[PDB]
RNA sequence: AGGGUAGGGCCCGUGACUGGGGCGAAGUCGUAACAAGGUAGCUGUACCGGAAGGUGCGGCUGGAU
RNA sequence: CGGGCUAAUCCCCCAUGUGGACCCGCCCCUUGGGGUGUGUCCAAAGGGCUUUGCCCGCUUCCGGAUGGGCCCGCGUCCCAUCAGCUAGUUGGUGGGGUAAUGGCCCACCAAGGCGACGACGGGUAGCCGGUCUGAGAGGAUGGCCGGCCACAGGGGCACUGAGACACGGGCCCCACUCCUACGGGAGGCAGCAGUUAGGAAUCUUCCGCAAUGGGCGCAAGCCUGACGGAGCGACGCCGCUUGGAGGAAGAAGCCCUUCGGGGUGUAAACUCCUGAACCCGGGACGAAACCCCCGACGAGGGGACUGACGGUACCGGGGUAAUAGCGCCGGCCAACUCCGUGCCAGCAGCCGCGGUAAUACGGAGGGCGCGAGCGUUACCCGGAUUCACUGGGCGUAAAGGGCGUGUAGGCGGCCUGGGGCGUCCCAUGUGAAAGACCACGGCUCAACCGUGGGGGAGCGUGGGAUACGCUCAGGCUAGACGG
C-alpha cells in the first residue's frame, strides 16, 4: 500500500518541514528542528552537488511523499493532467487535492491525511450522505463532506474539530462546523496553495 | 429470417443489450444491420430504454420479428400503438 | 454412437433414386427426338420433345432441377430440333 | 537548364549573399507573377522588364537591412532565407488544410493555383492550395 | 459503374480480341514524386476493326473468357505507333538481360 | 540519392542478429551438463570462471557460465540457462539459473539473492 | 487420391581427410611496416622464398631531405 | 439377407391455369432488361379446435427484405546468388455444365499469353478493424473482441439439399490405434473439461437454461459445454490493508569514532483512539415477457410461475494491532562507511572493478526506489538523425563506376490556344459496430462497461477554376546541332 513507514526520514533528507503527524511537526520536538540534516550515517557530512536529474527527482518525493502515494497512482493523475486540457500543472495539483483522505484533512477532521485516509478507509467519512471508505475518490466541486452519523459520537473528531470552529480553511473550502460538514467549493490554483514544490520540476522530471 | 433483439453488453453483472437488427444466424453479439435503441435492464438509470419507435416499425413492417423480450421492449415503446 | 442423421441420411439414398432416375429419363427422352430431328420424322420428333419438357418440368417441381436449368435443359432442347428440321422440315405438330 | 524558379530563386540567394543593388534574370510571366509577390510582401524592392544584348530579363531591385556596428557590420538580410519546395524531381501538392505556415507566421510559401500565386495566408483566405512554389524569410 | 480506360492496342495476333495497354500515374506513397505504372488489359473486337497503333477507351465488361474481361468502349485516335515503339522496344531489349 | 532512386532501389531495413540462438526465440531451455570445469578469461583478468557446457531440447550444445560462488553441478545435472553473456569469456554467451532443476543457489549469501535462487533465512 | 518403375532440380543435416580463418598466450624464428624504420612506402600483376616478405615491369605520392 | 401386409403433410398420373417456363415473330430497351401473341409444360395437403368459420400449414407468380456466388480497378513480405515462364498454355467457333460469366470442363482452328512496372522458383505468413511504440512521417504487429477466408487425422469424391461437396453425414484409399468369442468389427476433441507427450510455461474431467441468443413447436415445453456464472493461476490493469495520534535531547542491541561522539530513531516499548478479518440478523437488482382472464388470439388493460451465480455482494449490530518483501548504492543513475579478502573466491548491460586501505566481490550497519509486488531473460518500437519522405551522406574518416557510346527510364528554356490526366475547391454515398479522442452517467472510486457528441485520409458519382506538371496544335530563338 502506501509508505506507512518512518516519517521524520522524509522530512529530513528532504531539507524541508512536511507536517505529516499534526501536532508535533509543530512542536520544538521536531526533527528539523533539531535535526534538519539528512538521516542516516552520513547526514551531518558535507552535501555535495545534486545533479539536475537528482534535483527533479526531488521536488517529485517532496510532493508525493506529501501525500504518501503509491508512485504509480503518481503517474496516472499526472499522465491524466498531462493528457488533460491547458496547463498540466495547475490540474494535476487540483487533481491531487481533489482526493478525499487530503481534503478531509484540508477540512481539520484530522492532523494526518494519515489519519484522513484511515478515518476516509474506515468509512468515519460521508459524501453527499453517501458513505466513502475510499480514500482515492476524485471529490468534484458541489459534493457535500458530512462525518458519519455513526462517528459523531467519536471525541477525536470533536478534539479536531474543536481546534477548528474558525480556523482559517482554504477558499475552495467551507465548514459548517459543529454539524461535521463541510464542503467543497471549486478546484484550486497554485497560488492557492504554497506548498513548498516547483511542479514544473516534476514536470521536467517524468519529460525522461 | 432477419429478427430484432438484445445484443448483451457491458460487463459481467453489467448487462446493457443493444436493441437491434440482424440476421439470427449471426452471433448473438456479431454484426448487425442497424442499432435501433438500448436498454439498461437493472434500471440503473432514469433512461435505461430507447426505442427508435420508428425505424423499429420500418423492420417489423419489412417482415423483421422481435425476441419476446425485445417484443415488450418495443411494447413499452408503444410501437404497437394502434 | 447413434443420432437422427442415421434417419436423415437414409433419405437421401431414397431421395438420390428418385432425381437421377427423372434426370436419366429426361436425357433419354431429350435426345431420342433430336435423333429424331436428324432424320424427322418431324411428327413425330415434336411428339418427344413435349415429353421431355413435362419430366423436366416436372422435375422442377422438386428438388430434382431447378427451374433456369430445367429452361436451359428446355431452351436448349427445342432450339436444337427445329435447327436440325430446318434443313428438311416440316413441322407437322406443335409447337410452336 | 532544368528548373528555372529555383535557378531564379537561386539567383537571388546567390546576390542577396553579396549584397548587390540589384540582379538580373531570363524572363517568364511565371517568374513574374512569382515576383509579385516577392515585393508585396517586401522581400524585394520591385523588379522591372529590362533587356540585355537581344533578350528579355528582370532586373530585380534588391532590399537588405540596416548597417550594424560589430565587427560584422555588414545588413542582416531581408530574405533570411529563400529554398525551393515542389521541384521537377518531386513535384509536391497540398491541400487546403496541409498548408504549411512559414516560421511560425514571420515566413511565407508561394503557391501555385487556378487562382493565381498566393502566399500561405492569400491561399488560406481564398480556401485553396497547389504546388508549394517555395518557403522564403 | 462499369470502369473506362484509355489505353492503346499491342496486339492484333489474336483473333476477335487485342491487347489494349493502360497507362496510369500517381504519386508515392513515400516520396511525393508522381510515378507512371501500366497495365495491359485484353479487349474484345468481336469486328476484329481494332487495329495496331489505335488508342482506345475499354470498359469493364461481363467474362468474354479466362483473362478477358474488358471490351472495346470505342475508338480514340489512330496512326498512335509511335506508342507501340516505346512497348517493342522494351520487349526487344529485354533479350539482353539474361545470363 | 535521387529520389527516383529511393522509388527504384529504396532504403534497405536493415534486421537485427539475434544475440542467443541456442533459444529459439524462448526465454529459457532447459539442458543437460556435459564439461563441467573451469575457464581462464582473456586480458586483463586473471581468474578459474565456473563454466558449463550444456546440451539442449534445441538440440544445440553451449557453453554456461555458473554464477555465485560454490555450486552442484556435474555431469547429467538437470539445469536451466537464461540469455546473457560474459565479455571477458568467448565461448560463452548464456547463463545458468541457480536454484532451478538439478542447480542449487549460493550458500550463505544474503543480498540479492534472487539473481542466485537462494531463500531467506530467519 | 494414390501406389509402383525410372530419371532430373533444389535445400538441410553428416562424413575419413583437408584448407584457411577468429580468439586466447606468459612460448620459437627472425624484425617486413610506422623516423630517410635503417633498401622511401603503397599498389596491379608475375616469379621466387621456412615465414613476415624479396624482386622484375609499369603506375600513384598517401615520399622524407 | 429375404419372403408378405399397412398410413400419411411420402411418392405418381389426369383435370382446372390467376399465373410462370421455352421456342419463333414483333415494340421498347440495349449484353441474356420489360411487354406482347400462337403451339407445348407444370401446382397442391392435410391436421386441429368450441364446426357453413376460424387458426396452422400446402401450391404456384410478382415484390420486399437479409444472407450470398461470380467479375473488375488500386494496395498487400523477403531473396535477382531464382531471368526467363507457358500446350488448357492466350484467343476463337461449337457443345456440356451451373443459379449464373468463364479455359470451369471436351472437341476442332489459330499461335499466340506473362515478365526488370521483377514473370517463373524458393523462404515466410492467415488478411482488415485494430494493437503497441512514436513529437510525428514511420516502424513492429494481427491473441483476445468484430468481419471475411481456409481446414475438420493426411488426400480424393459425389449424393441430400433453398443452401455444403458438410468437424460431432455418407462412399473409398492411406497412415494409427483399439475391441474381439480370432470368423471379424470400430474410431477420428482444431467443440466444454480432461489425459499423454513435446515445452520456459498456460486452468476445472464445476452449476445451470434464471437471462440473452438459437432450432423445433400454436402453445405448453425440449435441446442446448452458445451463452450466464463458479473455481485455478500476481498472468496484466484498478482498488485496499499490514494501523492512527501522543510519544526522550533520545532504552538495549547493532554500525561508525578523532573515544568528547556519531547513526539507526519517532522507530519500539507503553497511553489513548479507530477497528481487516472472523460471529450473528437481514438479504436483493438482475425478472417481464411467452402463457392464462376481458377484449377480437390483435391495441390496451389486469393475473401468476420461475434466480445458476447464492444466502454472494450489499444493509445492521457487535468486534481482534492485524503480512513485508525485492532491486539497487564506481559513472551513466538517487543512495556511504566498517571488516573479510588480496588478479584468488567473485560482480559485469556498456566504459571497466580485484595484484594488503576495494564508495565496483561477500557480509553488516546505514541509505535509494518501488511496493504485493520486486527483479532477470527473451522479443517488439524508442532513443538510432544508425536505410535519413519529413530527415544523412561520398578529396584524406566506409562510399564516384577505369573511361566512353548508347536503349528503357527520370528530367526537361520563351510566348499564345484547345482538352482538363495529375492538382485544387464544394456538394454527396460508402468509410459497420467495438476501440482511440471530449463531455457526462452506474458499480461507495478506479480498472471495467454504458450514452451522446465531434473529424479524417482513401476511393465511387456530379459541378468548377486553370498558375505549375502533362497532352494536342501555332509561333520564337537565349540550350544543342550546322554553314
Ligand atoms: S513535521 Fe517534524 S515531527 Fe513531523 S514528520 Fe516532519 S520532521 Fe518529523
Ligand atoms: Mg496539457
Ligand atoms: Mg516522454
Ligand atoms: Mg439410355
Ligand atoms: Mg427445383
Ligand atoms: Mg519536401
Ligand atoms: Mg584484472
Ligand atoms: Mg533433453
Ligand atoms: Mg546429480
Ligand atoms: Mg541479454
Ligand atoms: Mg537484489
Ligand atoms: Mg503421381
Ligand atoms: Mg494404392
Ligand atoms: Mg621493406
Ligand atoms: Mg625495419
Ligand atoms: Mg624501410
Ligand atoms: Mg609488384
Ligand atoms: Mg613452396
Ligand atoms: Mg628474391
Ligand atoms: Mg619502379
Ligand atoms: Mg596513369
Ligand atoms: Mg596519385
Ligand atoms: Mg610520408
Ligand atoms: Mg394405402
Ligand atoms: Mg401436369
Ligand atoms: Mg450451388
Ligand atoms: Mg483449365
Ligand atoms: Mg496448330
Ligand atoms: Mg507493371
Ligand atoms: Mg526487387
Ligand atoms: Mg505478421
Ligand atoms: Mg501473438
Ligand atoms: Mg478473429
Ligand atoms: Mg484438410
Ligand atoms: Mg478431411
Ligand atoms: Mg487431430
Ligand atoms: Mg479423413
Ligand atoms: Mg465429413
Ligand atoms: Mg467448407
Ligand atoms: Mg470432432
Ligand atoms: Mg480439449
Ligand atoms: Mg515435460
Ligand atoms: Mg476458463
Ligand atoms: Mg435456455
Ligand atoms: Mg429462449
Ligand atoms: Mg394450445
Ligand atoms: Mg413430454
Ligand atoms: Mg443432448
Ligand atoms: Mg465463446
Ligand atoms: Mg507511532
Ligand atoms: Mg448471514
Ligand atoms: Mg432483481
Ligand atoms: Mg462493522
Ligand atoms: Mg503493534
Ligand atoms: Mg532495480
Ligand atoms: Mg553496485
Ligand atoms: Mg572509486
Ligand atoms: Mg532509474
Ligand atoms: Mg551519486
Ligand atoms: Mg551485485
Ligand atoms: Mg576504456
Ligand atoms: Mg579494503
Ligand atoms: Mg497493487
Ligand atoms: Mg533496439
Ligand atoms: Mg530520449
Ligand atoms: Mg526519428
Ligand atoms: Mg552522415
Ligand atoms: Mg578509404
Ligand atoms: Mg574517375
Ligand atoms: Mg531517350
Ligand atoms: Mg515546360
Ligand atoms: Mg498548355
Ligand atoms: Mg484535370
Ligand atoms: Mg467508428
Ligand atoms: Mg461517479
Ligand atoms: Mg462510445
Ligand atoms: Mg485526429
Ligand atoms: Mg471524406
Ligand atoms: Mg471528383
Ligand atoms: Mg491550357
Ligand atoms: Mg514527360
Ligand atoms: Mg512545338
Ligand atoms: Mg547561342
Ligand atoms: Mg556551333
Amino acid at each position: 500500500g502506501r509508505y506507512i513507514g518512518p516519517v521524520c526520514r522524509l522530512c529530513r533528507r528532504e531539507g524541508v518541514k512536511l507536517y505529516l503527524k499534526g501536532e508535533r511537526c509543530y512542536s520544538p520536538k521536531c526533527a528539523m528542528e533539531r535535526r534538519p540534516y539528512p538521516p542516516g550515517q552520513h547526514g551531518q557530512k558535507r552535501a555535495r552537488r545534486p545533479s539536475d536529474y537528482a534535483v527533479r527527482l526531488r521536488e517529485k518525493q517532496k510532493l508525493r511523499r506529501i501525500y504518501g502515494i503509491s508512485e504509480r497512482q503518481f503517474r496516472n493523475l499526472f499522465e491524466e493532467a498531462s493528457k488533460k486540457k491547458g496547463v498540466t500543472g495547475s490540474v494535476f495539483l487540483g487533481l491531487l487535492e481533489s482526493r478525499l483522505d487530503n481534503v478531509v484533512y484540508r477540512l481539520g477532521f484530522a492532523v494526518s491525511r494519515r489519519q484522513a485516509r484511515q478515518l476516509v478507509r474506515h468509512g468515519h467519512i460521508t459524501v453527499n450522505g453517501r458513505r466513502v471508505d475510499l480514500p482515492s475518490y476524485r471529490v468534484r466541486p458541489g459534493d457535500e463532506i458530512a462525518v458519519a452519523e455513526k462517528s459523531r459520537n467519536l471525541e477525536l473528531i470533536r478534539q479536531n474539530l474543536e481546534a477548528m470552529k474558525g480556523r482559517k480553511v482554504g477558499p475552495w473550502l467551507s465548514l459548517d462546523v459543529e454539524g461535521m460538514k463541510g464542503k467543497f467549493l471549486r478546484l484550486p490554483d497554485r497560488e492557492d496553495l504554497a506548498l513548498p514544490v516547483n511542479e514544473q520540476l516534476v514536470i521536467e522530471f517524468y519529460s525522461r | 429470417m432477419v429478427k430484432i433483439r438484445l445484443a448483451r453488453f457491458g460487463s459481467k453483472h453489467n448487462p446493457h443489450y443493444r436493441i437491434v437488427v440482424t440476421d439470427a444466424r449471426r452471433k448473438r453479439d456479431g454484426k448487425y444491420i442497424e442499432k435501433i435503441g438500448y436498454y439498461d435492464p437493472r434500471k440503473t438509470t432514469p433512461d435505461w430504454l430507447k426505442v427508435d419507435v420508428e425505424r423499429a416499425r420500418y423492420w417489423l413492417s419489412v417482415g423483421a420479428q422481435p425476441t419476446d423480450t425485445a417484443r415488450r421492449l418495443l411494447r413499452q415503446a408503444g410501437v404497437f400503438r394502434q | 454412437r447413434n443420432l437422427s442423421a442415421l434417419k436423415r441420411h437414409r433419405q437421401s439414398l431414397k431421395r438420390r433414386l428418385r432425381n437421377k432416375a427423372k434426370k436419366s429419363a429426361i436425357k433419354t427422352l431429350s435426345k431420342k427426338a433430336i435423333q429424331l430431328a436428324q432424320e424427322g420424322k418431324a411428327e413425330e420428333a415434336l411428339k418427344i420433345m413435349r415429353k421431355a419438357e413435362s419430366l423436366i418440368d416436372k422435375a422442377a417441381k422438386g428438388s430434382t432441377l431447378h427451374k433456369n436449368a430445367a429452361a436451359r435443359r428446355k431452351s436448349r432442347l427445342m432450339r436444337k430440333v427445329r435447327q436440325l428440321l430446318e434443313a428438311a422440315g416440316a413441322p407437322l405438330i406443335g409447337g410452336g | 537548364l532544368t528548373d528555372p524558379i529555383a535557378d531564379m530563386l537561386t539567383r537571388i540567394r546567390n546576390a542577396t549573399r553579396v549584397y548587390k543593388e540589384s540582379t538580373d534574370v531570363p524572363a517568364s510571366r511565371f517568374k513574374e507573377e512569382i515576383l509579385r509577390i516577392l515585393a508585396r510582401e517586401g522581400f524585394i524592392k520591385g523588379y522591372e522588364r529590362v533587356d540585355v544584348d537581344g533578350k528579355p530579363y528582370l532586373r530585380v531591385y534588391l532590399k537588405y537591412g540596416p548597417r550594424r556596428q560589430g565587427p560584422d557590420p555588414r545588413p542582416e538580410q531581408v530574405i533570411h532565407h529563400i529554398r525551393r519546395i515542389s521541384k521537377p524531381g518531386r513535384r509536391v501538392y497540398v491541400g487546403v488544410k496541409e498548408i504549411p505556415r512559414v516560421r511560425r507566421g514571420l515566413g511565407i510559401a508561394i503557391l501555385s493555383t487556378s487562382k493565381g500565386v498566393l502566399t500561405d495566408r492569400e491561399a488560406r483566405k481564398l480556401g485553396v492550395g497547389g504546388e508549394l512554389i517555395c518557403e522564403v524569410w | 459503374p462499369k470502369k473506362v480506360l484509355t489505353g492503346v492496342v499491342v496486339s492484333d495476333k489474336m483473333q476477335k480480341t487485342v491487347t489494349v495497354l493502360v497507362e496510369r500515374q500517381f504519386p508515392h506513397p513515400l516520396y511525393g514524386k508522381v510515378i507512371k505504372r501500366s497495365k495491359k488489359y485484353l479487349a474484345h473486337d468481336p469486328e476484329e476493326k481494332y487495329k495496331l497503333g489505335d488508342v482506345v477507351e475499354i470498359i469493364e465488361s461481363r467474362p468474354i473468357s479466362k483473362r478477358k474481361r474488358f471490351r472495346v468502349l470505342r475508338l480514340v485516335e489512330s496512326g498512335r505507333m509511335d506508342l507501340v515503339e516505346k512497348y517493342l522496344i522494351r520487349r526487344q531489349n529485354y533479350e539482353s538481360l539474361s545470363k | 540519392p535521387t529520389i527516383n532512386q529511393l522509388v527504384r532501389k529504396g532504403r534497405e531495413k536493415v534486421r537485427k542478429k539475434s544475440k542467443v540462438p541456442a533459444l529459439k526465440g524462448a526465454p529459457f531451455r532447459r539442458g543437460v551438463c556435459t564439461v563441467v570445469r573451469t575457464v581462464t578469461p582473456k586480458k586483463p583478468n586473471s581468474a578459474l570462471r565456473k563454466v558449463a557446457k550444456v546440451r539442449l531440447t534445441s538440440g544445440y550444445e553451449v557453453t554456461a557460465y555458473i554464477p555465485g560462488e560454490g555450486h552442484n553441478l556435474q555431469e547429467h545435472s538437470v539445469v536451466l540457462i537464461r540469455g546473457g553473456r560474459v565479455k571477458d569469456l568467448p565461448g560463452v554467451r548464456y547463463h545458468i539459473v541457480r536454484g532451478v532443476y538439478d542447480a542449487a543457489g549460493v550458500k550463505d549469501r544474503k543480498k540479492s539473492r534472487s539473481k542466485y535462487g537462494t531463500k531467506k533465512p530467519k
